Formats: C-alpha cells, sequence, structure tokens
C-alpha cells in the first residue's frame, strides 16, 4: 500500500516549550515603552 | 544478477491479487536498474508481462529524469499496447499506475514549453481518457476508474474548468468500494477543492478532512499532506473558523504554512491594510498554486472581524469612531457596512442614526420571568431527539 | 446568407439582425457541422473561423437587446474556444474585451455567483498576462465591491459605465434593482427608523416620492416622512417525562 505521488512534489524553497496563545505571539512589545511617555507625559501637564 | 527479481516478479504472474501484492514491492522494485538491463526483456522475450515491462520502461525514463521519449513513447508505444490491454481485465489495474504516469510527463512537458501542439495533444489526452473512462466503468475496474477520473479532474484544474469537472462529477458514480486510499484522498482532494471555488464552503472542509484521514503518512506522502493542508487553512480560514497554532505546528510543513500563519495574524486582529500589504508581500508565494484568488476572497471576512471586535468591545460608538479604527474613508461607508453585519447575525445590534453611533444590545434582567422557561424546554427537546437517534442508529447488536 | 448578416449588423438595426439570425441558423447547422470547434488546427481554414466568430459575435451582441441571454451564453460557450485557444490572429477581435465582461456582468444579473467565481478561475490561466483589469474590472470591481458590502462604490462603478456603454444598461436596472432590496433588506434589520430624506440618500433616490413607492413595495408602514420597520409548564413536564419512558 505505498504509492509514490510523484504529482505531489514536497514544497521546494527558494530560502517554545509551552504552547501559545495566539496573544503570546501577539508580542507587540508595546506597552513596557509606551506607558512610561503616557505617565509622565501626563504628570507634566497636572 | 537483480534481474532474478524480474524473474522472481514473474513469478508473481500465477493468479489474481497476487498482482495487487505483486505491486507493492514493485513499487520499490524500480531502484535499481540498467540499458543493458533492459536487454534482460531482451533475452525474455507474454503481452500481459509486456505492458508490465513497459512500465518499467517508463519508470526507468522518468526516474532517469528523460521525460521526451517518455510521452513520445507513451504514443507510439502506448496506442499499440494500450489496444491489447483492453482485452485483459487484470491488466486494466496494471495500466492505472501507467496512466498515472503517462499524464504526468505531459502535465510536466507544459512546464517546459508552449505549444498549442500541447493543446491538441491534451485534448486527444482528456478524450481517450473519457473513452476508455467510460469503456473501463462497463468493465467494472474500481481502481483504474477512479485512478483515470482523478486523472481528468487533475486536467481540468490544470486547465481553469471547475465548471466542466462539477457537472462532470454530477453524472459521475465513484468506485467507491474497493480503492486505494491514497488515490482516495486525490479525490476527496480534488473534490473538496472544486467544491470550495464555487464559493460553498461547508461541504469542502469536509472532502479535505477525508483527505487528511484517508492519506497514508510515512515519508514519502508528506507533499500531499503539506499541499492539502495549505488549502484546509485556507477553508477553515473563509468559512469564518481561525484555526488553532498547532496546526500550524506540526511537521517540516510548518515552513509552507508561514504565509496563512500570516494571514490569520491580519484576519484574528481583523486589521486590513496589514492584511493587504501581507497578500503583495506573499503573493507570488501564494499563485505557485491556486490558493490565491481564494485568499482574496478575505477582505470580506477581515472586515466582519473587524466589527463583530469593535461590537464586542464597546457598547455604543460614533460611528466616526468605528471609521477611525477600521480606517475606511466614510461614515456613510460604515453603516452600509454595519448594516450588512447585523443582518449577518453578526452584531446584535441597532443604529442610532441622527447621532450615528451603534447600540448593542443587551441582556435585559427577564430572569425572573417564564423567558428561560420555554429557552430551556427548547433546548431540552432538542435534547432528546439527539437522545432518540443515538439509540435508533444503536440497533445493530 | 452569408452577405445577409453581413447587411444585418453593418444594417445596423438589431431586430434586423435579430429576425435575420434564426435563417442563418440553418446554414449555420451544415456549417456548423463542418467548420466549428476548429479540431483541424488547419492554416488555410483561417477564414471560416475567421468569419464563424464574428457571426457568433453579432449573435451575442443582437441577442443583448432581444432578452436572448441565456442563448448566447451558448455562443459564449461555442465562442469558449475562439479566444481561449492560444493565437495572436484567432482570439484577437475586441469583440471579447467588451463580449466576455458582458458575460461575467450577466453572471452577477442572474445572482450566480458560483458560476461567476467559476469563470474567474476560468479566465485566470488564459488571461494570465492580464493587466490590473483593462475593461474587466468592471465587472469584476462590481463584484468585490458589493461582497465587502460597501455599495457606495458599486454604484458608482454603475455610473462609470456609460463611459464604455452598451446595453448592459438594462443590466445595470437589473443591479440596480438587485442592490436596493440588499440595503433594504439589510435597513430593514438595521434599525426601525428613518426620516425620508435618509432613505433617499441610502436607496440613491434621485426622487422624494419614489421613495414610498418603494417602501409600499415593500409594505413600510410610513408616518410623516418617517418609517417604522415592524404552553403550560405541567405540558412540558408530561412531555418530558413520555419521553423518557418510551
Amino acid at each position: 500500500e505505498d504509492d509514490e505521488f510523484e504529482d505531489f512534489p514536497i514544497d521546494t524553497w527558494a530560502n517554545n516549550i509551552w504552547e501559545e496563545n495566539w496573544d503570546d505571539v501577539e508580542v507587540d512589545d508595546d506597552f513596557t515603552n509606551e506607558l512610561k511617555a503616557e505617565l509622565d507625559r501626563y504628570k507634566r501637564e497636572n | 544478477x537483480x534481474x532474478x527479481x524480474x524473474x522472481x516478479x514473474x513469478x508473481x504472474x500465477x493468479x489474481x491479487x497476487x498482482x495487487x501484492x505483486x505491486x507493492x514491492x514493485x513499487x520499490x522494485x524500480x531502484x535499481x536498474x540498467x540499458x543493458x538491463x533492459x536487454x534482460x526483456x531482451x533475452x525474455x522475450x507474454t503481452a500481459e508481462i509486456n505492458c508490465f515491462m513497459h512500465l518499467l520502461v517508463q519508470l526507468f525514463l522518468w526516474d532517469s529524469k528523460e521525460l521526451e521519449q517518455l510521452v513520445e513513447f507513451n504514443r507510439k508505444v502506448v496506442i499499440p499496447n494500450l489496444l491489447c490491454y483492453y482485452n485483459l481485465r487484470s491488466l486494466n489495474l496494471i495500466n492505472a499506475k501507467l496512466w498515472f504516469y503517462i499524464y504526468l510527463s505531459h502535465e510536466t512537458l507544459a512546464r517546459s514549453s508552449e505549444e498549442i501542439n500541447s493543446d491538441n495533444q491534451n485534448i486527444i489526452l482528456r478524450s481517450t481518457m473519457m473513452k476508455f473512462l467510460k469503456i473501463a466503468s462497463l468493465k467494472h475496474d474500481n481502481e483504474t476508474k477512479a485512478m483515470l477520473i482523478n486523472l481528468i479532474l487533475r486536467d481540468f484544474l490544470n486547465n481553469g474548468e471547475v465548471d466542466s469537472a462539477s457537472d462532470f462529477i454530477s453524472k459521475l458514480e465513484y468506485p467507491h468500494t474497493d480503492v486505494s486510499s491514497s488515490l482516495e484522498a486525490r479525490y476527496f482532494f480534488y473534490l473538496s477543492k472544486i467544491n470550495a471555488i464555487q464559493l460553498d464552503y461547508s461541504t469542502a472542509n469536509e472532502y479535505i478532512i477525508a483527505a487528511i484521514r484517508k492519506a497514508p503518512h510515512n515519508s514519502k506522502s508528506l507533499g500531499f499532506l503539506q499541499q492539502s493542508n495549505k488549502l484546509h487553512c485556507c477553508i477553515q480560514l473563509l468559512m469564518g473558523d481561525i484555526p488553532e497554532l498547532s496546526f500550524f505546528h506540526q511537521s517540516n510543513m510548518q515552513k509552507s504554512l508561514l504565509p496563512y500563519y500570516h494571514l490569520t495574524k491580519a484576519v484574528k486582529l481583523g486589521d486590513l491594510k496589514k492584511f493587504t500589504s501581507t497578500i503583495t508581500k506573499y503573493k507570488q508565494l501564494l499563485l505557485k498554486d491556486d490558493t490565491y484568488q481564494l485568499c482574496v476572497r478575505l477582505r470580506s471576512n477581515v472586515i466582519k472581524t473587524g466589527i463583530r471586535i469593535i461590537s464586542l468591545t464597546y457598547k455604543k460608538i460614533s460611528l466616526r469612531d468605528i471609521c477611525l479604527k477600521l480606517n475606511l474613508d466614510s461614515e456613510q461607508t460604515v453603516e452600509y457596512m454595519v448594516s450588512r453585519a447585523i443582518r449577518d447575525g453578526v452584531i446584535e445590534a441597532k443604529i442610532n442614526h441622527e447621532d450615528g453611533f451603534i447600540e448593542t444590545t443587551e441582556l435585559l434582567n427577564i430572569y425572573d420571568s417564564e423567558d428561560p422557561q420555554q429557552v430551556f424546554d427548547e433546548r431540552i427537546k432538542f435534547a432528546n431527539q439527539l437522545h432518540d437517534e443515538y439509540l435508533v442508529s444503536m440497533r445493530y447488536p | 446568407l452569408t452577405k445577409s448578416l453581413s447587411i444585418a449588423f453593418e444594417n445596423g438595426d438589431y431586430a434586423a439582425c435579430e429576425k435575420l439570425l434564426p435563417p442563418i441558423k440553418i446554414e449555420l447547422i451544415k456549417n456548423n457541422l463542418l467548420i466549428p470547434d476548429l479540431s483541424i488546427q488547419n492554416d488555410i481554414y483561417l477564414n471560416d473561423l475567421m468569419i464563424t466568430k464574428r457571426i457568433l459575435e453579432v449573435g451575442a451582441l443582437a441577442s443583448i437587446q432581444t432578452f436572448n441571454f441565456d442563448s448566447f451564453e451558448n455562443y459564449f460557450n461555442q465562442l469558449k474556444p475562439y479566444y481561449f485557444s492560444n493565437n495572436h490572429k484567432l482570439s484577437e477581435s475586441d469583440k471579447k474585451s467588451k463580449l466576455i465582461s458582458l458575460y461575467l456582468l450577466n453572471l452577477l444579473s442572474q445572482n450566480n455567483t458560483t458560476k461567476f467565481h467559476s469563470e474567474l478561475q476560468y479566465l485566470d490561466k488564459h488571461i494570465k498576462n492580464l493587466e490590473d483589469d483593462s475593461l474587466l474590472s468592471y465587472p469584476i470591481k462590481l463584484d468585490r465591491w458589493l461582497m465587502e458590502g460597501s455599495y457606495q462604490k458599486a454604484w458608482d462603478l454603475l455610473q462609470s459605465g456609460s463611459q464604455n456603454i452598451s446595453e448592459f444598461d438594462s443590466f445595470t436596472d437589473i443591479l440596480k434593482s438587485a442592490i436596493r432590496d440588499e440595503i433594504a433588506k439589510n435597513t430593514e434589520l438595521s434599525y426601525d427608523f428613518l426620516p425620508l430624506s435618509n432613505i433617499k440618500a441610502l436607496l440613491f433616490f434621485n426622487n422624494e416620492k419614489e421613495t414610498e413607492k418603494f417602501a409600499l413595495e415593500r409594505n413600510w408602514p410610513i408616518v410623516n416622512s418617517k418609517v417604522y420597520f415592524n404552553t403550560n409548564i405541567i405540558e412540558k413536564a408530561m412531555d418530558y417525562a413520555i419521553s423518557i419512558e418510551n
């Protein structure tokens, strides 16, 4: 019960142990940096 | 020498299902070959093995990478040979491996150069394949039928004809019972596909799922799974159901799914410009298969997502702001799009026009009243006849 | 006969074309048993196919105004080998560029989406030299915008068919209505309450009275410019029981 599948070639190319939620790989990295500017930006005005 | 196997393979010439087994090792019987070993058959001469040795010629060439006289061979030789095999019943099973290659190089030949001689040739080709598709259909050889069917389907989709193939299926009955699971999954594959392009999704995920089940695995059977799944992600996505990450991490295949893994990140977020940008990024990559024009349909789905998220995260929003979050030009654009989303059973809102803000519907208490009675009742009954059904199909012991 | 069609379309009257076709259909039955399907791929044969194309072409173009739509699909089906057999000489006629687009648009008019996208996939590998969509963006784009659900651009295309204008104006009047119900069928569930001027704004009326024409046709009760769009428990118990003790 073996056939070559020569018709479907395996793709040719031109060249984290924990399971992830997507938002794991959201990983937008923003908040740490955006925050500080938000905090101080605020309290300079008040 | 090694030709003993060729003689030992001829010891498989006794009767009936031996051929099946005969084929199995013959799958790997092509590991060693020589032109002088060709002279073996020269000394070996019967016809029922004549076609088979022609198989060995094809296998020899295609593996040897020379396609010219392989197809040239298909014509000049196979046609004389083809007539003889028609009388035989056993030969039809053997020829399937034959046909499997016949089309192949020809298709592969199309990737060498463009000529209308290839056109007329392949018109003849398909024509024949339908001819003794009918002939074999009356001869009731399941395997060679299914194979041939698959080959002409693959022809329609190397062409652009989904419809001709569809109505073709409409008049088809498939040799279901006795098959090769690989051919079965080639069928379910093509089937699911064309059934999808026609914009009916909910039956496509079925046949492709079966193309996952019925397919073998090994190390060779990969590319079929790689390719299929490259489709399966598309259907799952169009239908509106995001696939889970582990679907994008499975085996070697995970290197190929990458653009799709850049689509869902685009889709789930519901941010159009990122989507479009990605489509431009990977476009050419997505063209090597035809999943492309499937994927470019998502522009509907993406926006649906955008609306649904803007809904779940806000009770009521001025149209202005939705139009900002979705980047769109005009509010007038919006309430067309949102008015659409509502009808589709997505948002469950209403729209305040004169102030122009969407308001999403609430849960409105009512527990102390009898509405939970009605609701629970419907759910109950619909649980019963599930129980019923599962006891009606239960009868078999 | 062979000059009769020349006199029909060169005549310029498409009812003269129309009823002038059936008498040609017979010599197209014999010649049909001769010329079409072009299997011979013969070089000197070029004349037969050259004429034949234009024959069916005015078959379709005439078929438009005459409501004969499906028929020329047939013709279009019959035309398929001609433009889609690769050649520079065979596939040229601009009646292609307008005709195909006409056909796609037909498919939209009939709300057959399956056939439509199937056709997209078809045309793709042939036209694959395709630059944007030159004329053909009209039906395509016309489809994508209503797929997404942004109509205003679509309606705009309906205003933009007049540049290349042909009798698909009729189709326009089809598609136009085909859109409005949508918005209607949309807005029915959208929100219950509209000022008449706003209905005019949505449905792309240039008229105030066409509105309540439509709304009556839609059965919408109208208030002065402003429209509005709108088992005992014991039993249940015994029901659960009798369902259990079967």
